[PDB]
RNA sequence: AUACUUACCUUAAGAUAUCAGAGGAAAGUCCUACUGAUCAAACAUGCGCUUCCAAUAGUAGAAGGACGUUAAGCAUUUAUCAUUGAACUAGUUCAUUGAAGUCAUUGAUGCAAACUCCUUGGUCACACACACGGCGCGGAAGGCGUGUUUGCUGACGUUUCCAUUCCCUUGUUUCAAUCAUUGGUUAAUCCCUUUGGGUUAAACUGAUUUUUGGGGCCCUUUGUUUCUUCUGCCUGGAGAAGUUUGACACCAAAUUCAAAUUGGUGUUAGGGGAGCUGGGGCCUUUCAAAA
């Protein structure tokens, strides 16, 4: 009983451009 | 006999009942006696004719009831053992 | 007469409904007895079905029909290895066994009659049974009339955000790599 | 009389045996029932439209094919035709089934009233067969 | 159909299949597992066949063709007062060999039940 | 997916694969008999391999439409509940519900579209700010007028402010040519 | 598991086949591994006893189901009571007040079909065989009969008690080659008393064993032979250890912190042969009685 069915998914952030930025308003 | 026996070990469990004025009580057994009369904790009730109520607590006398039901896994229950093997009685 | 229980396998003598229902309430027969019900469920799914084989004569039609057909490979494991994985898969079914997703109780938390119906404890229908469900606690809240007045506005510094919803472990590696939005 | 192969061999019962290969021939025939089974002695029909009797043997030389006699030799072609070379099935299997060679015992009663003889050479032919 | 034995009685028959009739016209089929001394009887997997109103005008003197409503219940534990009569409907999973060798080793298991208790609470 | 893969790991027999999908699809997409006669274990070990790949896919694809609407929408609406005509909810919390409805429209699922407007419609139901909106997808993209007027009547009852819904509703009454009502 | 405290409580009765006869301590009782009859159980064992046990010479079929679909199938019949007011014929509609009110009307009742899917079986052997209605090996379920033992049956304890075993195998089957072992037949040579016996090597034949090759069927054995554990396998069917006062698997707990601890459930299997032993049928010999 050490390893679980389930985990919560872990991602990558991609990189902060001004296209991913999910502030972005002008 | 086992028949009265099984239904002592049902205590606790959902189980239905017949009665043999053709209702159905269907709910969870709190106490059984030797004597068949059973009573039961919020249980549903459907009548003769197909009235279904809710009822939180019941007495019914063991001569009006026709089966119970009792849940399966008490099928293969100890007191169906054949050939058992008892220890010696205290002596007493 | 003396009242034989074969749970515990230990006699009680001159059955009466007090001494009985003594017994019956016990913590030791009650271990006994849950474990042995425990035992008797868990054959079930233990005990392989093994039915029988009837083998009939392969016509001569089928067998040059199926001998043209190549023969696939059969992958074994070897014992050291079945035994583990017997095991992983047992204690993963044991896993999906326990899991009933609530979610919905925690997206309501906060709601105004979440008091009455998802504390269970104080509702109408189960309401009263728990009570007398309550161990007869030898030795050694949440209620009802909560209303809205309390937490008036539900979002101050107070909530999680939702927790994310869960994947499998096997296939992991299936996720989209990299998120289309930067959080913090 | 009519010829067959490859029948069931496994109900040991000649009248049970009867039920199922009249069964299969003719559903909803007179006898899906069972009270009762007729039985015409040497020298009545069984069910309509041409059968009369059946016969089957436990030999191992006779095990699977059973033969059957009809009322006349153009019903007993009429069921041939019947099917027209589509084979039926029986319990499981599909029957394949010819005249044959020995003319009809009972058909003989039918004939020679439009027999001692053949009894006697029955018995005296039956006798050096044992031998 | 099934042949019970020319001597049989409610205590020789177990596992079979049964066929129960009560006093209101219905029928429970299943396996009989205990009975009593007033013959209240324990019934496996049985499902209760009942003839509706509506099709009992059928069974009255003139192939019949009768719809029974039934609903399964399992493991049922009966009244002897309903009982009224009880036929066989099949015989058991097992046959009679098969049962005398899982009756014997079910004994000799009992017997080392009985050893293995005795030692284990002799000693210590 | 867990039950699917675990009732997928329990078949021990070829003619329990029909229970998935025909006996046509199996032969033809896969490409795998039941009628097949011969040594049958390592071919059926072959098939499930086979049908757990393409669950694997279905796997692939649904993952990604949970993970997009849980990491830009489901994730940050904190409120799933109705609270009462004086609750007041966080701007944040609006925009995510108005830009979840038009994802939503774009799926062009009208069980689920209808169902995440009264799903949004609850949370906030006083503004009638999407009350307007629900009037406006169904009055364009599916093209229902009569549906969009029930709409603004509906919202009249539970809307504080209603006067847009009261003028828009005199527009929807205007062109659905009803005059006496 | 042990010690202490507190609570709850204690023995329906009798008997273990019947009948009859003889004996022991006029009436009755008890008793006789005493004698007969009948009954019952267990165990054996037989019957030309009865019924049943699925296609591969083919893509089937038999029994039983669906708490399955078509399916809002087709054809029918049903949806509360009381009080007051308005209109109305001489019962009907609308509104208000009170009481109870299984859900269903895609329902319920009747009628029928098609389709799909589940469980089960010796899917055995020999045979593709012109008969007047058998006498292949097994399994299931009965009926009838003889024989033995016992007189309800089982755990527990005691004894100058009596007891007291092995081997091989766990894909299977068949053929071929070669090796080894044992037996029978024929030819030649030598020795002893035309005949008989022994030995020799050689040839043929049957049975058994070792190594290889070929073929057949099976591998769902799905945790790849399921008697365990450990190693291991599809270009393979394997190897090691072990087998009931024991071992193994598994379930449950709380701690310690991955072992064990305590409480429970289950497994320890199948096949063949040798030995020993019980029963039955047949044959030969010996004995007793009767005609
Ligand atoms: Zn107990």
């Amino acid at each position: 009983n050490h390893m679980s069915q389930f985990i919560y998914p872990v991602q990558q952030q991609p990189s902060l451009n001004h296209f991913t930025d999910p502030n972005n308003t002008t | 006999g086992i028949p009265v026996k099984l239904l002592n070990e049902a205590q606790g469990h959902i189980v239905s009942l017949e009665l043999t004025t053709g209702a159905t009580y269907r709910g969870k057994l709190v106490e059984s006696e030797d004597s068949m009369n059973v009573q039961l904790r919020d249980v549903i009730a459907t009548e003769p004719q197909g009235a279904v109520t809710h009822m939180d607590q019941i007495f019914v006398r063991g001569s009006q009831i026709k089966f119970i039901v009792v849940p399966d896994l008490l099928k293969n229950a100890p007191l169906f053992k054949k050939n058992s093997s008892r220890p010696m009685p205290p002596i007493r | 007469t003396r009242y034989y229980c074969e749970y515990c396998h230990s006699y009680l003598t001159h059955d009466t409904l007090s001494v009985r229902k003594s017994h019956l309430v016990g913590k030791n027969h009650l271990r006994i007895t849950a474990d042995y019900y425990r035992n008797k469920a868990r054959d079930i799914i233990n005990k392989h079905n093994h039915k029988r084989r009837h083998i009939g004569k392969r016509g001569r039609k089928e067998r040059e029909n199926s001998s043209q057909n190549e023969t696939l490979k059969v992958t074994c494991l070897s014992n050291k290895e079945k035994r583990h994985i017997m095991h992983v898969k047992k204690m993963n079914q044991k896993e999906l066994a326990q899991t009933s997703i609530d979610t919905l109780k925690l997206l309501y938390d906060g709601s105004p009659g979440y008091s009455k119906v998802f504390v269970d404890a104080n509702r109408f229908d189960i309401g009263d049974l728990v009570k007398a469900s309550k161990l007869p606690q030898r030795a050694n809240s949440r209620s009802r009339d909560e209303t809205c007045e309390s937490n008036p506005f539900p979002r101050l510094n107070n909530p999680k955000k939702l927790e994310p919803p869960k994947i499998l472990s096997q296939w992991s590696n299936t996720i989209p790599k990299t998120s289309i939005f930067y959080s913090v | 009389a009519l010829y067959f192969q490859n029948l069931p061999s496994r109900p040991a019962n000649k009248e049970n045996y009867t039920r199922l290969l009249l069964k299969h021939i003719n559903p909803n025939n007179k006898y899906a029932i069972n009270p009762s089974l007729p039985l015409p002695h040497n020298k009545l029909l069984d069910d309509q439209m041409g059968l009369l009797e059946v016969s089957i043997s436990r030999s191992s030389k006779m095990t699977n094919q059973a033969f059957l006699t009809f009322v006349t030799q153009e019903e007993a072609d009429r069921f041939l035709e019947k099917y027209t070379t589509t084979a039926l099935k029986v319990q499981g299997r599909k029957v394949r089934m010819g005249k044959a060679r020995t003319n009809s015992l009972l058909g003989l009663s039918i004939e020679m009233q439009k027999t001692y003889n053949l009894d006697i050479k029955k018995v005296l032919k039956a006798r050096k067969l044992k031998r | 159909k099934i042949q019970v034995a020319h001597s049989s009685r409610l205590a020789n028959l177990i596992d079979y299949k049964l066929r129960v009739l009560t006093q209101d016209g219905r029928v429970y089929i299943g396996q009989l597992m205990a009975f009593d001394k007033h013959m209240n009887l324990v019934l496996n997997e049985c499902i209760e066949e009942r003839v509706p109103k509506t099709q009992l005008d059928k069974l009255r003197p003139r192939t019949l063709n009768i719809k029974v409503e039934k609903r399964v219940l399992g493991l049922t534990i009966l009244r002897g007062e309903q009982i009224l009569s009880t036929v066989v409907e099949d015989k058991p999973l097992l046959s009679k060999k098969e049962r005398l060798v899982r009756d014997k080793k079910e004994k000799k298991q009992a017997q080392k039940q009985t050893k293995l208790r005795k030692e284990k609470e002799k000693k210590p | 997916y867990a039950l699917w893969l675990q009732r997928i790991d329990d078949i021990m027999d070829l003619k329990q694969l029909s229970q998935l999908t025909s006996k046509d699809e199996l032969l033809k997409k896969l490409k795998i008999d039941i009628n097949y006669s011969g040594r049958k274990g390592p071919y059926l070990q072959d098939a499930k391999k086979k049908l757990k790949k393409i669950t694997k896919e279905m796997y692939m694809v649904v993952q990604y439409q949970v993970l997009e609407i849980y990491s830009i929408f489901e994730s940050k609406i904190y409120i799933n509940y109705y609270t009462s005509p004086e609750t007041l909810v966080s701007s944040d919390e609006i925009e995510t519900w108005i830009k979840y409805l038009d994802y939503t429209i774009t799926l062009q699922t009208d069980s689920l579209t209808h169902l995440n407007f009264q799903r949004a419609l609850l949370p906030l139901a006083h503004y009638d700010l999407v009350w307007i909106k629900y009037s406006k997808w169904l009055i364009n993209s599916k093209n229902d007028l009569l549906g969009a007027k029930n709409v603004l009547l509906m919202g009249l009852k539970f809307s504080l402010k209603k006067t847009e819904i009261i003028k828009l509703l005199y527009s929807v009454i205007c062109k659905l040519n009803e005059y006496v009502l």
